[PDB]
């Protein structure tokens, strides 16, 4: 499920920086709280959006709304 | 108007045809959505 | 494996999707092989009766020795089940869930 536009909290916008972010975690090889704080995520509302998200939407897209089994 | 269930093949049935894919030959077929879009209000 | 005829008479390979879409039941069918055998006496009263070997109906040599005995349900993932080998893109493109 793709990334919230917006954060829950304090009405920020986290939906541009997912695309930003897993660059710098595989390319520049960094830890998880220096990425966060190089977006400009500073509280910790925005660091919840982003760091804990479960990306279903590259799941979904390996399948067709034809003829799941069970 | 229909649509099969594998290959997705564009088909069309009437109210006595088989249902069945001809290409394929599948039992399974799937309908097709309107395709004029239509304004609705929700009350 | 499983299979299933249609009211055509035509058979084809049942899989999971369609069980659960068309309302069928995963099943498979049960091969049982049948021997007869046809014994006679004498019926001599005061005496024991001897049964000798006349007859015996065997069809281990054709494939019309085996009986059809029944159908049996399949357990999803055994051995049996085509599901059992499927690797992730055979589970995608058959529509599993991983």
């Amino acid at each position: 499920m793709i990334v919230p536009v917006r954060c829950f909290s304090c009405g920020k916008v986290v939906g541009d920086k997912w695309e930003s972010y897993l660059n710098l975690l595989q390319e520049d090889e960094l830890d998880e709280g220096t990425a966060l704080s190089r977006l400009g995520l500073k509280r910790y509302c925005c660091r919840r959006m982003i760091l804990t998200h479960v990306d279903l939407i590259e799941k979904f897209l390996r399948y067709n709304p034809l003829e799941k089994r069970d | 108007k229909y649509i099969c269930a594998e290959c997705s093949s564009k088909l069309s049935l009437s109210r006595t045809d088989a249902v069945r894919c001809k290409d394929c030959g599948h039992r399974i077929l799937l309908k097709a959505r309107t395709k004029r879009l239509v304004q609705f209000e929700a009350r | 494996k499983p299979m299933v005829n249609e009211s055509d008479g035509v058979t084809h390979a049942l899989y999971p999707q369609e069980a659960r879409l068309r309302n069928l039941t995963y099943s498979s069918g049960l091969f049982v092989d049948v021997k007869k055998r046809t014994y006679e006496a004498i019926d001599v009263p005061g005496r024991e009766l001897k049964y000798e070997l006349i007859a015996e109906e065997s069809e281990d040599d054709s494939e019309s020795g085996k009986v059809f005995i029944g159908r049996l349900p399949i357990m999803l993932r055994s051995k049996n089940c085509y599901l059992s080998e499927a690797t992730e893109s055979d589970l995608y493109k058959l529509k599993e869930c991983p």
